[PDB]
């Protein structure tokens, strides 16, 4: 049996609310944030993690609910960020030349994404629509597509001659990559270090909530151009201590999770379906 | 002090001539076999 997906929910406009619910979710939920380790560097310290998990417990959670989770940078982040965790506050922090990293790293998260493998040595990969990209993640994903024609000839580029491939994202750790979609290509992805996945995307991960903390909004999550939307999951807080930061996170806690919803969890921490 | 005298060759009597050694360079080509395989050659595969 299907749960009901094809069967109307009538409803009605006089109904009275149901009274409030932020008690049952922080007493079922898990909060969880993702900080860099400039944070826990700025802030010297060591039992700080149990100064917040107290402090949040003033707040409304149990005690083993808040998890925080430690990444190098964002980058490095980015490469198979798993996210082990309920709901999942990413803080991130802004920096020039990591406009487009950190955009991408925005979109794989925020988004639910259904993966299939690539075997590069082997077949040429078309992108079947709007919806459609390729995901590279490892150490070293440099990646040079070669597009060929109707003959399966390459067009600007030999298909033998690798010197001649379009280079289209260069020693990137996470790299989202669109290319016309209709024309098969022919791919050098140095595939020792880095992996590369054919990802449809699906509507949004309504879990994981995106805390810019330095510039202005840069995050374009649709990759295109005509439309930037703005989520309500992304926000953007401006900084000087990362105390101030844990500080206004913990505070304001109850409004964020209010934000971002528990029902778009997975089981597996990976963040996207892998469908072989 | 012999009747041997202007005779073309080159007696054992002491070849080396005060020299440690004569010398000879050049270019050595060789085309010998070897066992080589970490080819595991099926990859010329056609891609499609
Ligand atoms: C639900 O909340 C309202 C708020 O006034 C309260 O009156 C009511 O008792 C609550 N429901 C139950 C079952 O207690
Ligand atoms: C990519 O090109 C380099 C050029 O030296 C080659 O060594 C490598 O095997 C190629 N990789 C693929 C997946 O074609
Ligand atoms: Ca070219
Ligand atoms: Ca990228
Ligand atoms: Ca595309
Ligand atoms: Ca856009």
């Amino acid at each position: 049996q299907n749960y009901g997906l094809n069967i109307p929910i009538t409803g009605s406009m006089d109904t009275v609310y149901s009274n409030s619910t932020r008690e049952e979710v922080f007493l079922t939920s898990t909060l969880c944030l993702y900080y860099p380790t400039e944070a826990s560097t700025q802030i010297s310290d060591g039992e700080w993690k149990d100064s917040l998990s107290q402090m949040f417990l003033i707040k409304g959670w149990p005690t083993g609910s808040v998890y925080f989770k430690e990444y190098s940078n964002i980058v490095d982040f980015s490469v198979d960020p798993q996210l082990y965790c309920d709901y999942n506050l990413v803080l991130m922090k802004y920096d020039q030349s990591l406009e487009l990293d950190m955009s991408e790293l925005a979109d794989l998260i925020l988004n639910e994404w259904l993966c299939n493998p690539m075997d590069i040595t082997l077949y040429y990969y078309q992108q079947s629509g709007e919806s459609n990209k390729w995901i590279s993640m490892g150490s070293s994903c440099t990646v040079k597509v070669c597009p060929l024609n109707t003959q399966t000839l390459g067009i600007g580029c030999q298909t033998t001659n690798v010197d001649s491939f379009e280079t289209v994202a260069e020693n990137e750790k996470l790299a989202i990559v669109d290319v016309v979609d209709g024309i098969n290509h022919k791919i050098n992805l140095t595939t020792t270090t880095c992996t590369i996945r054919n990802c449809k995307k699906l509507g949004p991960r309504e879990n994981v909530a995106v805390i810019q903390v330095g510039g202005a909004n840069i995050l374009d999550i649709t990759a295109d151009p005509t439309t930037n939307p703005q989520i309500e999951r992304m926000m953007r807080v401006n900084w000087k201590r990362w105390w101030q930061v844990f500080y206004t996170i913990v505070d304001y806690i109850n409004q964020i999770v209010q934000v971002m919803s528990k029902r778009s969890r997975s089981l597996n921490s990976a963040a996207f379906y892998y469908r072989v | 002090r012999t009747r041997t005298v202007n005779l073309y060759g080159l007696p054992a009597a002491n070849p080396n001539n005060g020299n440690e050694y004569y010398e000879i360079s050049g270019r050595f080509s060789l085309i010998s076999l070897v066992p080589t395989n970490d080819d595991y050659q099926t990859p010329i595969m056609n891609s499609v």
